[PDB]
């Protein structure tokens, strides 16, 4: 059901589709719904070939890896494939102003980030879209997120929790987040660290 | 976001159906032998390291996470991501998820370290030249 | 004049041609040495003397495959530490332990991440406090008030230790993370509910005296965690020390008196020779041309004899320590 | 005249050494100055262009706007000069005279006071009264007097800090880091109106200047709006969108009207890819570019694109100018100047 | 725009530590670089020129000559390359950004035996190459991008002073009064000459565009797309040269002096060639500008440094990406560096 | 830096205290119809607070530059 709710909003905010373009839009959704929670090397290389034995099975296209499919609606107005190249331009040049203006990160851009951002912009373009980011410190869990945000224009809220503290506050500032995205229709993205809990 | 998938409340965090059914979970993982590879080419990419003789050493494939050798910026990306493995394996930090933390910090390190020496090559050289000279 | 100058001058002549000679190697080695020292400040702070040992055989194949030449007769501590820095860290209070140099100098060239010292004797709180002699904090993240006096401390540069490392407040994450805010021509930091000048003169420390303790992830991943514990060769140096102080107190101090004023010879002459070639280099002409400029090497020639012949004139009496050390080898090993 | 459009290429190409972060032509002479992100402010002649006349380091960090006027003093016996402003993210304000007959950059004055980077400035001029209006990263808007240099008036117009000022008459329209524009009065310092309806940062806002002749948004609907000189007025934002907003009529210092504090959106132009960098009006056309290799021209009359440059620039477009129809002492000439990221500007003549 | 002489006096004098060894222009901005005899390298702006924009110590001993290119790559952004080649055996390639004023060295090259004495750089399509000559008898070529060898080859008995590189050719000129011409890519060599008394200190193609020396006169010369050359040694003389024409790597077959150009009272230092007119300097303290049509000497600049002129920089106007701005500039043994701005 | 003020026109006292603050050459036209509002500046009983003058003028104290 997730699936397919992905592939009305790609095709109803996307450009003219041709069959190819259609089934790619496909495999790229596929692997947003099934395929970003497996955790080895070996079980991503197992869902490529599944996606390939499926579309030769049921709809008998070009290179269908999970770095071949970049959707896109931030180089453009419709929903569609973008280059490399100027995906990696633009969001350097974003981020280099995102720097200026919220806060200075030295770090480097490479492709790995650009799926990772790609793949959290869509998840923040969803109703009631919630994620939940798993592994290793220091590989740009937070910053990402908050880059993403500014990008869309979502407040971050970061609650201030801190030894000498407890459920009073934590409430405190759940209830001023919930009544800001109420009252004021503040949009928000709300950032829970599990150092948190 | 979750750092350690396999401490107590962070299983919790996960295995709890009223965050599961609803949140999108994004596996970030670690970094891969690629994404490592990437970013040491950006960070080397500013030092003189080209100043002596570099012979292409003879390693086979699966050595060389770059690619082919050529340069010695190269096999310093090379050495630095088999010595972080190294690193890990031998300390036997279990599966735990590889921060390349460390990696970073190096290549900051070696940058910097690398800039100030050849500096004080290249001055130490030119003023014995002078000396003898004069 | 001329004549006599450049005789008295073979001597440096001699040792510039070799030094120059030898630039090729320098040159090679270079990069290896580079490679060698950055992975020691980075991994090697909370390893021991066999981990490291063990480190740098894996990192020295490496290299061997790699094709990336290094100097075979690489000591960290000959190649990053000099002379200054030893003898203002030993008058501090420091160790005469190699290890714990080490330890000192990684510490110490930390520019870019807070490190986190662990230290079950507090004694590099001491040396610390000896380091910058003034203008010195004690907190605690396990007392009242840190909050106010760390934001204190940060708006007006004061160097801070942190005590009770273990009980880390995530309160002040922005400083450990180092994420600030360019103001314009001013650096801010949000710190607890507000947002805090940085004066650019703040240090942090972070210190803990509990070994196996609990370190959490945020704060793991983003300090360079060093060990500062004591292991043989100190043993024996402190048994040796109070057995020479309880026996023989005379020799003690012939033996301290003959270390130091040969370290501080050893300097002179070195920054004599540094300043002879910086002199001949500025020369604005030919040394006959240039009088004051002869006079002055000559008398920078007569300062070297000085000092070589007062070093090694002292040195003729430290093979009597030597034995009086090797009486008391046995209270060492046992 | 004014029906003029430029052609589909530059009719010359001018190189520098980094970003462009401005330009403006100059208002008499075949003369374009050019300010740089690294501080530096630099004249151009058109014709040869290959070489600059001048350049001039005068800040120490990115020059993030600047402002030009030629003087016209009332028989005061003085002679009349280009005065050329700039603002950077030194917390400063640079004013210089330009030499024509040396073609150099002499610094008439600094003005001071800012506790951020100055994001936009601007001068006018009145009957025997130059003035000098910034606002800043600081949320403040400051006017300054030109000939004393230091400051005539502040005030504090939004919350959240101001992007870009305009200036018509005696009034300031501002728009801001938040999504609002807000009118002001600049003598009194009261604030009357504000318009909603933006979605992302605001970053530009002009007035829109009524013609002599007709075209839809300059012209009054009414003798009330006439008799007070402004109808409408136009901004453009980051969420991809240049909106033609109706401005609302206070009590004519000016009294906010109870019922009218808000301002109505008439039309809504999209069709840009990215944010919109800049707008300027001449004649029925609206210009504008943005950070999507690109500028178009829009017909002013329908809300549609007329014609549309596209990889005008290998990078993004950050600057437009144009000449003043709305001035009896400004010609209109075929004159165009665009400036952007890729260390370029193409100017567009005849 | 071409028809452009300077003006009897510079818009603009440069101070240096010690004497100019080499300068050139850069070739879009208003940056001039100098290469001085302490190994050190400056970048100055032509109108903040006092304090220098970079200063670099890239080199131990005295820098010989250098080359620059501004890249132009078809996909990959495009960039200045500069290289500097020393008497310290090595030539160092340097990347100029201008964003932060500062040398960000790529690589050095290294195999020559002795010093270094002249470096050519140019480009084919997306590939870059860097040749040069050294004391050592030998003229070998390096890839850019690959960071070794490519090919080598010695044209002469005696050591090159100075080469230059057109098409897939070198015309190599020796310390011996000889010049020679061979083919880049095989080292076969094509053509001889000779006709000077002392060693050549400078040679150069002469580029065809829309003058006498500056067309083919023969459609077989248009096909080979050279025809002309000059040089310039230490008897005093200029002598430009027909080029002969090989057997259509080409097969070989003299040079023939078609005009010789005299004036200067000593060393001739530098060659430069704008449009129709021939801009030299020599080891007499003055600079000269001759007719290349007539062969006359219409402008002489005396007493232009009060030591000898060792170089001159004019822009190229056989390259479709090189603006002919109208600007020169001359550097010399006195710490001085001339420049004429319109 | 001359200023032209006049007893005769408004807006006269915020321009002064502007001059007085920053240190212009006043002139003032009219001094026929002098305004008493300006009293201290004309017999010039200032306070010497500390490391600064002031003068009372109007209704509160204006900083002289000296100047
Ligand atoms: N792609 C990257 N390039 C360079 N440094 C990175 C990158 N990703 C993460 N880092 C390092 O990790 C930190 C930023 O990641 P962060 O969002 O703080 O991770 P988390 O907060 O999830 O631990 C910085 O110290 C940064 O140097």
């Amino acid at each position: 059901t997730r699936l397919v709710r992905g592939v009305y909003t790609a095709i109803n905010t996307g450009p003219r589709q041709t069959l190819r373009s259609l089934i790619r839009l496909w495999a790229y959704e596929a692997w947003r719904i099934f395929a970003d929670r497996l955790v080895g090397v070996k079980e991503k290389n197992s869902f490529e070939q599944l996606l390939y034995e499926t579309v030769d099975k049921y709809l008998p296209l070009g290179n269908i890896s999970s770095t071949s499919l970049l959707f896109s609606g931030l180089l453009s107005l419709d929903f569609k494939e973008v280059n490399k190249t100027d995906l990696v331009n633009f969001i350097e040049e974003r981020f280099k102003t995102f720097c200026d203006e919220e806060l200075e990160v030295p770090m480097v851009i490479h492709e790995s980030m650009v799926d990772h951002i790609l793949r959290i912009d869509r998840a923040l373009k969803q109703v009631q879209g919630h994620m939940m980011l798993i592994g290793a410190s220091r590989t740009g869990k937070t910053i990402l997120t908050r880059f993403v945000a500014w990008l869309n224009g979502l407040k971050i809220v970061q609650p201030k929790i801190h030894r000498h503290s407890n459920l009073s506050d934590f409430d405190m500032i759940l209830k001023k987040a919930i009544s800001d995205c109420s009252l004021k229709e503040s949009r928000t993205c709300l950032i829970i660290d599990e150092s948190n809990i | 976001t979750i750092c350690d998938p396999t401490n107590n409340k962070s299983s919790a965090m996960i295995s709890s159906p009223a965050l599961f059914n609803r949140c999108i979970i994004n596996w970030m993982g670690d970094w891969d032998t690629k994404t490592m590879s990437q970013v040491a080419n950006n960070m080397v990419d500013v030092v003189p390291m080209e100043f002596t003789d570099f012979i292409v050493p003879e390693v086979n494939k699966e050595l060389v996470f770059t690619e082919p050798i050529q340069t010695i910026r190269d096999a310093v990306v090379n050495i630095l991501i088999h010595f972080d493995r190294n690193f890990y394996q031998k300390m036997k930090v279990g599966v735990n998820p590889r921060s390349p933390g460390y990696f970073i910090d190096g290549l900051r390190a070696l940058v910097k370290l690398v800039t100030a020496k050849y500096q004080d090559l290249q001055e130490n050289q030119r003023f014995v030249n002078v000396g003898l000279e004069k | 004049r001329s004549i006599s100058l450049v005789k008295s001058l073979t001597f440096e002549k001699e040792r510039w041609l070799n030094t120059t000679k030898q630039f090729s190697k320098t040159s090679q080695e270079l990069i290896g040495n580079c490679i060698i020292s950055s992975i020691y400040e980075t991994y090697f702070g909370h390893l021991n003397e066999r981990e490291r040992g063990d480190m740098l055989v894996i990192l020295k194949r490496l290299l061997g495959k790699f094709a990336v030449k290094y100097d075979v007769n690489y000591r960290f501590i000959d190649y990053l530490v000099t002379l200054d820095e030893k003898m203002k860290w030993l008058e501090c209070g420091l160790d005469k332990n190699d290890y714990f140099l080490e330890n000192m100098s990684i510490v110490m060239n930390s520019q870019d991440a807070v490190p986190f010292l662990l230290d079950p004797s507090s004694h590099m709180i001491t040396v610390i406090s000896n380091y910058y002699g003034n203008k010195t904090v004690l907190l605690s993240f396990l007392e009242e008030g840190f909050v106010k006096r760390l934001e204190n401390a940060v708006r007006f540069g004061s160097v801070v230790i942190i005590q009770d490392g273990e009980f880390f407040d995530p309160i002040i994450s922005r400083l450990i993370s180092r994420e600030f805010n360019h103001a314009g021509n001013r650096v801010t930091v949000e710190i607890g509910d507000h947002e805090v000048d940085v004066s650019g003169d703040f240090k942090l420390f972070i210190h803990s005296c509990d070994p196996s303790g609990d370190i959490p992830i945020f704060l793991r991943s983003r300090v360079r965690l060093v060990h500062f514990v004591t292991n043989k060769e100190s043993i024996e140096t402190r048994i040796f020390d109070i057995t020479l102080t309880e026996e023989n107190a005379e020799m003690q101090r012939k033996r301290e008196d003959l270390i130091k004023l040969n370290t501080e010879y050893r300097l002179k002459l070195k920054n004599l020779e540094k300043r002879l070639l910086e002199e001949l280099n500025n020369s604005q002409g030919n040394m006959l041309e240039n009088d004051e400029l002869m006079v002055t090497l000559n008398n920078l020639k007569k300062e070297a004899m000085n000092i070589e012949k007062k070093l090694s004139e002292s040195e003729e009496f430290f093979p009597q320590f030597d034995n009086l050390v090797e009486e008391y080898s046995i209270i060492g090993k046992h | 005249v004014l029906k003029w459009i430029p052609r589909n290429l530059p009719s010359c190409l001018i190189n520098v050494e980094s970003s462009v972060t401005s330009v403006k032509l100059h208002p008499n002479l075949p003369i374009v100055f050019v300010a740089t992100d690294h501080g530096k402010l630099y004249a151009f002649d058109l014709f040869n262009y290959t070489i600059p006349l001048a350049s001039l380091q005068s800040h120490t960090k990115a020059i993030t706007s600047m402002d030009v006027l030629f003087t016209n003093y009332t028989n005061s016996s003085k002679k009349n000069y280009l005065v050329i402003v700039t603002a950077s993210k030194d917390l400063q304000i640079h004013v210089f005279k330009w030499v024509s007959e040396e073609c150099k950059f002499q610094q008439i004055r600094s003005l001071l006071g800012h506790e951020h980077i100055v994001s936009a400035v601007k001068i006018w001029q009145k009957n025997n009264d130059v003035h000098i209006a910034s606002c800043s990263r600081d949320q403040t808007v400051k006017i300054w007097d030109f000939h004393n240099g230091w400051s005539l008036k502040t005030f504090q117009p939004h919350s959240q800090w101001v992007r870009s000022i305009d200036v018509l008459g005696d009034y300031i329209i501002s728009g801001s880091h938040d999504t609002t524009l807000r009118l002001t009065h600049w003598p009194s310092g009261n604030g009357l109106s504000v318009g909603t309806g933006h979605e992302f940062p605001i970053e530009k806002v002009k007035f829109i200047h009524f013609i002599e002749d007709e075209i839809r948004f300059r012209t009054p609907s009414t003798d009330r709006y006439k008799n007070w000189g402004m109808q409408y007025c136009v901004s453009a934002s980051r969420d991809r969108t240049i909106k033609i907003w109706e401005i609302p009529l206070p009590t004519l210092a000016p009294i906010p009207n109870p019922t009218d504090s808000n301002f109505r959106c008439v039309l809504t132009l999209k069709g840009h890819l990215s944010w919109v960098r800049d707008i300027s009006i001449r004649g029925q056309y609206l210009f504008s570019c943005a950070d999507d290799k690109s500028v178009r021209c829009w017909d002013l009359n329908t809300g549609q694109c007329l014609h549309v440059w596209e990889k005008l620039h290998t990078g993004f477009v950050n600057c437009l100018d144009l000449d003043v129809d709305f001035d009896s002492n400004v010609t209109p000439r075929q004159m165009m100047v665009t400036g952007g990221l890729d260390c370029k500007s193409n100017v567009f003549m005849r």
